């Protein structure tokens, strides 16, 4: 490898990988001192759950069996993302469809924080999460809420519903972050229908953000090489074939926003060809990226022994 | 696969209104093992023609077909028939996802092989691991 | 990001492969007894080596390259047409003919 | 584990004892692979003598196939139906082994068929 | 003959009927098939081979 692959990994410093492990905190300041998100409200569109997040989220949704639960997440942003970097649990006692969190969560969340204050987490609450076992993942009326009232004061937040029977019996985490409109304002003019259907009667009170998930170096070197079935899994993937319909899904909705660009660019100020560019190119990666795994797996296998 | 031969010693002992012929010619008994043979000749077949399933099966032409078509549209079993040139489509693989579950198959071997090697001479593999760097 | 993890896990099989390769080295010189199950196992290994070499799987992978392909195509056009919009609108109020 | 207890059983007689196991081997069904068996004092000194042919018979159950024996019918000894099955099964491993499509021309000739359902049946 | 082609509401509506009928075993039968013979079906429905065409 020499030359090559020496300055590619570099475990003495921090990859591209770990960047986002790194807490700046000038800029943290310089965010919150400017306040983008005060003059838009469709600001924050992206959620990045770290994986250690999303794991210790999901064992806690699911350990409550029937029940809800609930917890807080720290985190950070940056420019439109929001980025949870952990999450801890609360002591509250709940049903299968209330949990209240009284009097024995509000010490321990400021204890808990003074206590991690002191290891070195240099991250704040950035949001609020709770579980909803087995009627999906959206904002009820007194969530909603809630999360006006987290929102209004406590400017950074985003809330997450988990729903622990889901996630069991279809073998995928099922998992939403929301955020909410001001009281009162922004009111934005078959899908009605179904939107009724599957959130709540307040579809129209707040938005979802667009959830992604990322892990470090050292991550993904250890879930690697924890059990065999991950590098099998890797060099049998299929892709092209496991999701041809999401990527179908994405050439259609890539066709619509084609069709809004043209119908904008022949005469609010948002550009919609580079977005639909963008699109377009990432999706193309991605079918590119598959190709490319298939290719090499036909070099690795198909090409040996004549 | 169960042949009409090893079935002789069973009849004997069934219940006597088990032993109910249905007007045909045929028992209740040597009804569902035909039904059990066509059944499990379709883990071993992608597709055969009538003739040949009325060979093991008795029944040599026009009852197979029957009996075939009456598996299906019950969600007993898969496949689908051309009457034209008599044969039954089973169950085809569409090559490409053979080609991943072949490889997912010789990665088994692989870790296998690898594992009985660390199994019957753990102080020589301990030294090959070590070598492996130089 | 994508051949790195390709790249790992190419690594490790070829890792188990060499190892194994190792081993049958080492029975067929003498530091290791003969083990004749382990030996019929790699034989085995090796029957399997030319994976679905089939025609039908060559028309299937030439299917799956051209659509690709064509994915391709249909996107770089959509590149160099957004490349084509900015490049005219910078054109316009540089050489306005007003 | 079925061959290891022939093994045993083999590991002290000789002459016309020794080859009368060596019969029971190729007929017990589950044993398809004499490996261990064939390191023993039968190929220390077998090559001499009446018993000669069933040595070449156990090579033949391990390497060879049914082609390789009809070709030496008159010096190897005769088989029992059971036998034939055994040595027939290892043709087709043989043949899967070199190629994972195999006609059904290759196997009517090297097995000696005449009728495709019967080939099937032993399939 | 006596109790059910007598009254006009049975003797009328008998004809709606077994065509309701023999198109609900027409479905059944072709379900497994994908090439199959118009007089196999006619075997099947009872009928010749004109009328099930026209079916």
């Amino acid at each position: 490898a020499q030359k090559t692959w020496e300055l590619a990994n570099n475990m003495q410093e921090a990859q591209s990988i770990d960047e986002i492990y790194k807490y700046d905190k000038k800029q943290q300041q310089e965010i919150l001192a400017a306040k983008p998100w005060t003059k838009d409200h469709h600001y924050f569109k992206y959620c990045k759950i770290s994986a250690l997040a999303l794991l210790k989220m999901v064992m806690h949704a699911r350990s409550g069996g029937n029940l809800a639960v609930m917890g807080l997440m720290l985190g950070k942003v940056d420019g439109e993302t929001m980025i949870i970097m952990d999450s801890f649990a609360l002591p509250v006692e709940g049903t299968e469809t209330r949990v209240n969190a009284q009097a024995a969560a509000y010490e321990y969340m400021a204890a808990y924080i003074e206590n991690a204050k002191q290891v070195g987490r240099l991250e704040n609450a950035i949001g609020w999460y709770h579980s909803h076992p087995g009627y999906g993942c959206w904002l009820s009326g007194i969530n909603v809420s809630t999360q006006m009232l987290n929102q209004q004061f406590q400017e950074p937040f985003v809330a997450v519903v988990i729903d622990p029977t889901r996630t069991i019996s279809a073998g995928k985490v099922n998992l939403g972050a929301f955020r909410t409109y001001p009281k009162g304002y922004k009111p934005p003019d078959t899908i009605p229908l179904n939107k009724i259907e599957d959130f709540g009667v307040h579809c129209k009170q707040y938005y979802a953000l667009e959830v992604s998930y990322f892990k470090s170096s050292l991550d993904r070197k250890l879930l690697e090489l924890l059990w065999n079935k991950y590098w099998v899994n890797t060099l049998s993937s299929s892709s092209l074939l496991t999701n041809a319909d999401y990527t179908t899904g994405q050439v259609f909705d890539l066709s619509e926003k084609l069709e809004q660009s043209e119908a904008q660019l022949g005469r609010k100020s948002e550009d919609k060809l580079a977005k639909a560019t963008r699109d377009s190119c990432k999706t193309t990666i991605e079918a590119i990226h598959g190709l490319m795994s298939q290719v090499i797996k036909d070099k690795l296998f198909n090409q040996i022994n004549i | 696969i169960i042949r009409g031969n090893q079935l002789q010693e069973f009849a004997a002992m069934l219940m006597p209104h088990q032993k109910a012929t249905t007007a045909d010619g045929s028992s209740i008994l040597d009804r569902a093992v035909i039904e059990h043979n066509l059944l499990s000749a379709s883990k071993l077949y992608n597709n055969i023609t009538f003739e040949e399933l009325g060979a093991l099966l008795e029944i040599p032409a026009a009852k197979a077909e029957k009996i075939a078509s009456q598996m299906i549209t019950e969600g007993r079993m898969n496949g689908f028939i051309d009457q034209i040139d008599g044969i039954v489509h089973f169950e085809t693989r569409e090559a490409l996802p053979t080609w991943d579950k072949q490889i997912q198959s010789l990665c088994f071997q692989v870790n296998n092989l690898l594992e009985k090697i660390s199994q019957t001479a753990p102080e020589w593999t301990a030294q090959a691991m070590e070598a492996q760097m130089a | 990001e994508h051949l790195i993890a390709q790249h790992s896990a190419i690594k490790m099989l070829h890792s188990r492969v060499k190892l194994i390769l190792e081993y049958v080295k080492a029975s067929e010189a003498g530091e290791v007894p003969f083990n004749h199950e382990i030996l019929r196992e790699a034989y085995a290994l090796c029957h399997c080596l030319p994976v679905l070499s089939t025609d039908k799987f060559k028309t299937d992978f030439y299917d799956q390259c051209n659509d690709v392909g064509l994915m391709a195509y249909l996107g770089t056009i959509t590149k160099t047409c957004n490349t084509m919009n900015q490049f005219v609108n910078k054109f316009n109020v540089l050489y306005d003919r007003q | 584990n079925l061959l290891e207890q022939f093994i045993l059983l083999a590991k002290g007689t000789s002459g016309s004892a020794l080859t009368a196991l060596i019969s029971q081997v190729l007929e017990a069904p589950g044993v398809y692979v004499f490996g261990e068996l064939l390191e023993l004092a039968n190929v220390q000194e077998l090559a001499e003598g009446a018993n000669a042919a069933y040595l070449q018979l156990l090579n033949l159950f391990a390497y060879g196939t049914y082609p390789d024996y009809i070709a030496n019918k008159e010096s190897l000894p005769e088989l029992s139906t059971a036998q034939q099955n055994k040595l027939k099964h290892l043709t087709i491993v043989s043949l899967a082994s070199r190629m994972k499509c195999i006609p059904y021309s290759v196997l009517l000739k090297d097995l000696e068929m005449r009728n495709l359902r019967e080939l099937e049946d032993l399939i | 003959h006596s109790n059910i082609m007598d009254d006009p509401f049975i003797r009328e509506h008998i004809e709606e009927l077994l065509r309701n009928i023999r198109t609900q075993v027409l479905i059944k039968l072709i379900k497994p098939y994908t090439r199959i013979h118009i007089p196999f079906i006619s075997k099947e429905l009872n009928i010749d081979v004109a009328d099930v065409e026209s079916l």
